[PDB]
């Protein structure tokens, strides 16, 4: 729920996300579609 | 990679595990390319993959050959010097008959 969350620290929680999205693994906001 | 379990992480095990994915991978369907040969006909169905185009195959699978093929190089040094073929399964392709 990062609506509810604090601005300068849910950008720790994307960058984490956003850490596994360039090595192909699914992440738990950043998600991919079907091709 | 149990030793440092007691750090490591799924993120991190991709790139520990990225190359044993491949030699795995030719394993695993070396076996299936092969299935009811036995004998040279064997010898010479691993051999078919032996030219896998890439560096990091066409070197392991010629190194299999290289030992599967060690059996056949018997017969022929024996069927060569001597003369004396002895293989009670049928594998070397000079068949004798009683």
């Amino acid at each position: 729920l990062p609506g509810t969350l604090p601005l300068a620290s849910q950008e720790s929680a994307v960058v984490e996300d956003l850490l596994y999205v360039l090595v192909g693994v699914d992440g738990r906001y950043v998600s991919a579609q079907p091709l | 990679l149990h030793s440092q379990l007691q750090s490591l992480t799924l993120r991190r095990l991709l790139v520990w595990t990225y190359d044993p994915k491949i030699r795995l991978k030719t394993l695993a369907a070396l076996v299936d390319h092969c299935q009811g040969r036995k004998g040279g006909e064997l010898a010479s169905a691993v051999h078919a993959y032996t030219k896998t185009g890439d560096p990091y195959m066409r070197s392991l699978v010629q190194h299999i050959l290289s030992l599967v093929s060690h059996p056949v190089l018997s017969f022929l040094y024996r069927w060569i010097y001597d003369g004396e073929l002895e293989d009670t399964y049928h594998e070397f392709f000079v068949a004798s008959d009683p």
